[PDB]
């Protein structure tokens, strides 16, 4: 909408400037505008899109958790009125709106035009991630369907990644990391989470010998996140 | 809440 | 405007929640709504107002400085088009808008109803501060008038504080700190800045003996900021 | 830019 009059290249340039300035709401708006130009995104551009919205939704998630914790303590004492619930609901609605925006970009029309594994897996992982963030705050009759939407997106991404990417591929590794966290604390499947993280780590370890020094650093960074979680889980 | 590691910016 | 239907007490409560959640834009909007109820603010409420807008404008100032530095380097190479200037201008305009909002609250009608030294000095200091933030980005035919507006507000606050507050009073100390920075880098009066910081520090030191343990901690915290600056300046 | 100490949250 509001970025319709700005050149695609100018939007990308300004997204990079916004990142440097830690202006992530601006960065996300610029990248939404770039997506809405209708052209596919390059690897760099996909990462600008993801970094922008991850920073925006991350602030909302952290705020939601603070408010939810206060709300639970208040229930559970002394009654303080409706304000804690109201304000948690306000932040929650804003968070859901950001997730809906990202999911809308993926559905119109990033995923359907993504044919290469590195783009298609990236976007399907994002779809799983933003349904997962919706699941984190879901409590009603749609929670099961939200969880299954996350699961379905992650599973399609996993199936493609295992067929089309080596086990050290950083996109594949980050997908497996996030799907394992989905299992652990959204699907209440901690054993599946542990199995996935262990198998992913071990198969990546065995493929490191094929990599350059730089690719080795990329892959081992994400492998360490799998290990971090396994240490907390076992 | 204890948050586990996920991909990308640890922005929350 | 948009907070007109919410109770004053609910706005204050939600400002405190927003602070805990690090949602400073929300915190500022809640406190603007509370100010617009027309009643005077308590000490706690004044501090909620100031903390909220200080956090908002602080993010804008930091972003503006990043973009201004990139812009200067670009002038100063290879010509990159209008985008750096445009985006710096965007952030600058947003920053000026926040400053204008705060100044508008002070002028309608916080300052004119503030009769006690602790409220009047607090608000006049804020007026100096937000004209100072406008001065940081000012380049045109109004820069001198913006600087003089900051100076005038700080000077009235100083005159009241010296007559009505002890030299260790934390409001008085923070005013002197900020006015000294105004002198150093807005008014290009480094010697005035150094003199003010030194005199303020020394007169506070000589009054510490009158204070409780808790007031001593409050005052020495700000005294250390004066010392920090003097160490960089001398 | 080198920023000097001013009162309150160091938010920039
Ligand atoms: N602006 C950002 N945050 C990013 C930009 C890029 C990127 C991607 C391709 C080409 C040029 C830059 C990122 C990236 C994602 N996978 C690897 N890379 C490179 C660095 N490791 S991340
Ligand atoms: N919510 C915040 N950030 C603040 C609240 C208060 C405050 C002020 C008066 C009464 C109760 C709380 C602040 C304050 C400012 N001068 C001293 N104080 C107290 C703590 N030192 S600051
Ligand atoms: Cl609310
Ligand atoms: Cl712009
Ligand atoms: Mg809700
Ligand atoms: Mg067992
Ligand atoms: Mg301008
Ligand atoms: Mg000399």
């Amino acid at each position: 909408g509001a970025m319709g009059s700005m050149e695609r290249a100018s939007l990308i340039q300004k997204a990079k400037l916004a990142e440097q300035a830690e202006r992530y709401e601006d960065m996300a708006a610029f990248m939404k505008g770039a997506v809405e130009k209708g052209e596919e995104l390059s690897c760099e551009e996909r990462n600008l899109l993801s970094v922008a919205y991850k920073n925006v939704v991350g602030g909302q998630r952290a705020a939601w958790r603070v408010l939810s914790s206060i709300e639970q303590k208040s229930n559970e004492s002394e009654e303080k009125g409706p304000e804690v619930r109201e304000y948690r609901e306000k932040v929650e609605t804003e968070l859901q709106g950001v997730c809906d925006t990202v999911l809308g970009l993926l559905d119109s029309h990033l995923i359907k035009e993504a044919g290469d594994a590195e783009s298609r897996v990236f976007y399907l992982k994002m779809k799983g991630d933003y349904y997962r963030y919706l699941a984190e705050v879901a409590t009603g009759d749609d929670k099961k369907r939200i969880i299954d939407s996350a699961r379905s997106a992650y599973q399609e991404a996993m199936d493609i990644s295992k067929k089309e990417m080596p086990p050290t591929n950083p996109i594949r590794l980050g997908l497996a990391l996030n799907f394992s966290v989905f299992h652990y604390e959204i699907a209440n499947s901690p054993e599946e989470a542990i199995s996935l993280a262990k198998t992913t780590f071990d198969e990546a370890m065995a493929d490191l010998h094929t990599l350059s020094e730089d690719s080795y650093k990329d892959s081992t960074l994400i492998m360490q996140l799998l290990r971090d979680n396994l240490t907390l889980w076992t | 809440k204890l948050m586990f590691k996920t991909e990308g910016p640890d922005s929350d």
